[PDB]
């Protein structure tokens, strides 16, 4: 004002120091993809074989557990189906969530 | 003269011009930033979605078994302090006072409704006190007696005993262990 | 016998796929759990970084908005060279944020509070008893714009009302 | 995972599971006699940890598995786009700090 | 259950929100009913459930907003009818409608905002109705009640 006339180098380089503080925000950005994308690659490879074992359930044990009764007999289904007229006529709340619905 | 005004011309004109152009391109960069962030957390809905599966009946089984061996302690007969730590592992190290003397007082504090009332909490806290005295000799053996153990035997064995606190009793067992010569 | 194979291979399926895949989701989705916390708080502070895109790539683009608002002004069609406030207003509001770096440091207000635009330096000069040559008490050296605060900040750990050996710079020798 | 801690006795607060902590220990064993008559109900609460524990164990590994596919797949593609966006940010302070010291160097020439 | 939503505006209380004892069995019953494909049906039923319940709680606050009780006192004259709180709990139960409805998903499902149309398009017609009511008690005379219209503007 009365003597501050050279303010371009100091307020603008201070704004470049703020841009150096925003270069520290680029350290927060390289740090952002660094920490976040590091969690991405780390959890990604960490749980891909978890999708191979959940896939081992979800492919092999899935249709294996489906084709358990690929051939299964005639009278026994009447027997245990009648035992699901035992258990399915116990209500829902006695029986329970995947108890009832899985008997369905 | 117009050398200085040439610094005003190139510096002010190019600075304002490429300031707006580069900062507007930076605004397009921020558009890509919130783009990838929105697709990122939107892809991170499966994180919480799978993360509801923390079925803490494990906590009911370590807690139910904690009630069980707690009741083994609460028969005034919890002599299951394998000697005396148990040695080199009871959680990973000396945890006979860590998981159990803190369960002798904190499970002396475990009052369901009446649940072996304060006749039992006192002497159960005296099992916290006997295992606390042997704990004092234990971390005293860890760091105060060794005093030569630059390794984890002072460090991560008393710091394995860092569920027990009050390490200025160990500094008291440094004016009585390492400044005991002093 | 195929029902015996259902007991063996399917008890392996439910029991061993449930227990083994229970280890896969337990340990591996525990790594997805804690690493989900890592990308979770990383997503939160990443949203703070997106806020920094507003706090720096828009705030210095607001400085650029005044800049190309002045080259957009360009009102010579030479005395319109006062194209910055942040030559005065945000430069003594940044230097009055050095009256907030001052007012934080205190660093006058206490009772001078006039002009420390460049509160230009602070040092740690443990002073000397000038006669005997022995040391005196310590003193922060607060060299402001136009006044000196040679303040013993001991045991005045603030920097609110520290011991102000003070005078103005225009006759400081 | 999330197990094998010390936990003894964190949240003292005996949790009254089937109220077996309340019924045997806290209503028939009030003054430290029992838990010996109640310790049988504690081992019975361990069998109840095998039947309650087996019951929750059935529902433990039950919700599976379709698919959380683009968790991994969008983790991959969004990780590569995260790499390119990180190139946009390092490029952003590259050209940005290049201009900052550029016209702060011509502004140092204004100094 | 029904209740005056003004009681959750007087006491400012948080709005009802169902929870996971249901919701696990609910979404389970849904995709369970996408193996059965009748999740559309029980979905439309559920539009029934919450839509009618908004007709219940929002049947409480039909009273103080069908009637703008300040007709021509000065003319306007108080700024103080109850179409404000009507539209307030209308939007806030639109909000917990939005969340609590659009929670329960295997994430990609088409009709989630179409559900929101199924629940709220009749309530769009409800606001259009009471919008009609205050639209005609504030009618037929500028400065009837003519400034008070601006709060209607507020509401719209």
């Amino acid at each position: 004002m009365p003597a501050e006339i050279d303010i371009d180098e100091a307020d603008v380089l201070v704004l470049s120091q703020e841009l150096q503080k925003t270069s520290k925000l680029t350290f927060e950005i390289n740090k952002s993809l660094k920490k976040i994308a590091a969690t991405s690659n780390q959890s990604s490879q960490l749980f891909t074989p978890i999708l191979a074992r959940n896939n081992v359930l979800t492919t092999l044990q899935r249709n294996i557990e489906s084709t358990l009764n690929s051939v299964a007999s005639v009278k026994d289904l009447a027997n245990e189906a009648s035992k699901y007229e035992i258990i399915l006529q116990k209500g829902i709340n006695q029986v329970g969530l995947k108890q009832y619905t899985q008997v369905v | 003269f117009s050398e200085q005004v040439a610094t005003q011309e190139v510096i002010h004109s190019e600075n304002v011009i490429k300031l707006s152009k580069d900062l507007h391109t930076t605004l397009l960069t921020f558009d890509k930033l919130d783009d990838r962030l929105t697709n990122v957390t939107q892809v991170v809905s499966p994180l919480g979605d799978k993360l509801e599966t923390a079925i803490k009946k494990k906590q009911n089984y370590i807690q139910s078994v904690e009630l069980i061996r707690r009741y083994n302690d609460f028969y005034s007969m919890g002599k299951s302090d394998i000697v005396e730590q148990l040695r080199l592992s009871k959680n990973w190290k000396l945890n006979l006072k860590s998981v159990k003397l803190m369960k002798n007082l904190l499970i002396l504090s475990s009052k369901l409704e009446t649940s072996s009332i304060p006749k039992t909490i006192n002497t159960k806290l005296v099992i916290e006190k006997y295992s606390e005295m042997m704990e004092n000799e234990l971390l005293e053996n860890f760091n105060s007696a060794y005093r030569e153990n630059n390794f984890t035997k002072l460090n991560e064995i008393a710091i394995i005993l860092n569920n027990f606190n009050g390490g200025v009793n160990v500094i008291q067992s440094f004016i009585n262990q390492h400044d005991y010569f002093i | 016998k195929f029902t015996s194979n259902l007991t063996d291979l399917s008890i392996q399926v439910q029991e061993e796929v449930k227990l083994n895949i229970n280890k896969s989701y337990n340990e591996i989705m525990t790594v997805n759990n804690d690493l989900n916390v890592a990308m979770l708080e990383l997503k939160r502070v990443r949203a703070n970084i997106n806020d920094l895109n507003e706090v720096l790539d828009q705030c210095t683009k607001i400085a650029e908005k005044r800049l190309q608002l002045q080259d957009q002004i360009d009102q010579e069609r030479m005395r319109r060279d006062r194209s910055s406030v942040l030559i005065l207003e945000k430069f003594w509001d940044t230097e009055l944020d050095q009256l907030f770096k001052n007012v934080e440091g205190a660093q006058k207000f206490i009772n001078s509070t006039k002009g420390r635009h460049i509160l230009m330096n602070s040092a740690n000069w443990m002073e000397l008893n000038t006669t005997t040559g022995k040391p005196l008490q310590m003193v922060q050296i607060f060299i402001l714009n136009d006044l000196v605060l040679i303040a013993d900040k001991s045991r005045d750990k603030q920097n609110d009302f520290i011991v102000s050996q003070c005078y103005p710079l225009k006759d400081v020798t | 995972v999330k197990h094998e801690p010390a936990l003894g006795q964190n949240d003292v607060f005996d949790l009254d599971p089937l109220s077996f902590d309340k019924w045997v220990p806290f209503l028939r064993r009030a003054l430290d006699k029992n838990q010996l008559d109640p310790v049988i109900d504690e081992l019975e609460n361990s069998i109840e940890d095998n039947f309650q524990g087996l019951e929750l164990q059935l529902l433990q590994d039950s919700q599976m598995n379709d698919k959380l596919e683009t968790s991994i797949d969008e983790i991959a593609n969004i990780q590569g786009m995260v790499q390119d966006t990180l190139s946009s940010e390092i490029s952003k302070f590259q050209i940005r700090l290049s201009e900052s010291a550029n016209e702060l160097i011509v502004k140092k020439q204004m100094y | 259950k029904p209740f005056d939503p003004q009681i959750n505006i007087t006491k400012k209380m948080p709005f009802p929100y169902y929870e996971d004892q249901q919701l696990g069995a609910l979404s389970w019953i849904l995709d369970y009913f996408h193996g059965n494909s009748e999740g559309s049906i029980i979905q439309d039923i559920l539009v029934g459930e919450r839509s009618k319940l908004i007709l219940k709680c929002m049947a409480f606050l039909e009273p103080f907003a069908k009637e703008i009780s300040t007709a021509k006192n000065a003319p306007y004259e108080k700024g103080s009818s109850g179409m404000n709180s009507y539209t307030e709990a209308l939007l806030g139960f639109i909000a917990n409608e939005k969340s609590l409805v659009d929670d329960l998903y295997s994430q990609y499902t088409e009709s989630k905002p179409h559900v929101l149309s199924q629940i709220l398009s009749p309530l769009i017609s409800a606001y259009a109705k009471l919008f009609g009511a205050n639209l005609k008690i504030v009618r037929s005379n500028l400065e009837n009640f003519g400034f008070f219209s601006f709060e209607l503007v507020e509401s719209i």
